[PDB]
Order: structure tokens, then sequence, then C-alpha cells
């Protein structure tokens, strides 16, 4: 048995704010349709992870802020269906992912930062993994190619901040070879 | 998460037993050049770089 807060009518059914605690153990804030949840609030699991958004519908929904519980965070625009668009999120260790979005696995335009090195990958996905029409950004190298799951594949060529751009042809899995053709800018 | 990082070996057995100094011109005076980390070999390796 839970506990709860905020106006509400005779029947029963919240139409105020306030916080609240749930039978299953946690606890939130937020305010409430005829007995439905909305407005901006925040949700607290009992894991910490936390969430502030619409909550339409008592469903995950509109421009919010997530933190799981292994310390990645995300923020952006959130659905019923996990849905979709523009949205930023941020790793473990210390990676961003900052682009479109679809079903909670990346989808479409999008970046994604490699904190490590400091490169980022910017192009298409769907449904996590890396697609072509991408292009990678390193400190003087710029691919400009084509990807597939996780590596480059196809006709892509290297373009350099000195005056120069390479072809090449990934024709393996890791592996490119080139082409004589060195072209200025 | 970072990864962890290797030391580095000041001791004689390790990379570097023996001091290195580079000089560009004879005459011009010889330059201490640093000691050798891990990182600074991989993936390092994976770089080649014009000098």
């Amino acid at each position: 048995l839970g506990e709860y807060e905020g106006e509400r009518n005779e029947v029963g059914e919240r139409h105020g704010h306030g916080k609240a605690r749930l039978p299953n153990g946690d606890t939130y804030e937020g305010s409430y349709e005829f007995g439905k949840r909305h407005g901006q609030g925040t949700y607290k699991f009992k894991n910490g992870a936390r969430y502030t958004g619409d909550y339409v519908k008592n469903k995950k929904h509109g421009q919010g802020t997530f933190i799981y519980p292994d310390g990645s965070r995300y923020e952006g625009e959130w659905a019923d269906d996990q849905r979709h668009g523009q949205g930023v999120y941020y790793y473990v260790n210390n990676d961003t992912y900052t682009g479109e979005w679809f079903n909670h696995q990346r989808h479409g335009q999008g970046t994604y930062l490699y904190a490590e090195t400091g490169s980022k990958y910017v192009g298409t996905w769907v449904h996590g993994q890396q697609e072509g029409a991408a292009e990678l950004i390193h400190l003087n190298h710029r691919y400009q190619g084509k990807f597939m799951n996780k590596n480059p594949v196809g006709p892509g060529k290297y373009v350099f901040d000195i005056g120069c751009e390479q072809h090449g042809e990934y024709r393996l899995t890791d592996t490119e070879r080139g082409e004589e053709e060195e072209e200025e800018e | 998460k970072a990864p962890q990082v290797i030391p580095k070996e000041e001791s004689r057995t390790g990379a570097n037993k023996y001091v290195y100094f580079v000089c560009n011109v004879p005459g011009r005076p010889w330059v201490r050049l640093p000691s050798v980390t891990p990182a600074q070999i991989v993936t390092a390796r994976k770089i080649k770089k014009f000098f």
C-alpha cells in the first residue's frame, strides 16, 4: 500500500499536484488528470534512477531527462513507443550521442562523440548499428565513406585538412585498398 | 569508466635501458630525448607519421 497527496475528487480520482509513494516502494512527484498522471514532476527509482518529463497518459513522453542506474544519462524528447527525434545521450565512459532517436535505439541522422579520442562519428543510424552516408571526424582525417555494423566499407575517401583528398576501397572488413586519386581539397 | 593506465618503466631493464640523445646537425647541443611510456608505444604503434 502506497500513499499520495494533492487535490482529488470524492471518488478518489486525483486531479491536483504533489508527491506520492507507490505500493512497489518507489516515489515520485507530478500533476494529475482524473485517474492519470501528467505534468513535469520527477520520478525516483529504488536503484537511484530518475526521470523528469511530461508523463503523458502515465507514459514516458515529452522533452525531459532520464538518469539510468548505470550512471548513463539522456536528455531529449520521448513518446509512448520510446519515440523519437532529437535528443542527447551520455554514456558511462563520457562518450556522447547527439541526434535522432527511435524506439530507444539510435536511428536516422545523428552524431556520436568518442570522448576517449575526441573524434566524432556523424551519419545515419538504424537500430543502434552504423550505416553509410556517414562521416567520421578525427583531428586531421575525414571519412567520408560508408559503414556496415561497426566498420567502414565501400568506395569511401579520406579527406584531410592539408588540401588533399584520398579515395579508397574497404574491400575487407578492416583493411583499405587505395586508388591513385590524391586530388586537392 | 576510463581504462587502466600501464605505468612507465624507468628501470634500466625495460625500454629505457639506454638513454637517447638527438641532434639535428653536428655541433648543435644534444637534446635529451624523453623516456618511454607504454601508452607512447601502443596505440602509438598504430599511427605512422613523418618527422
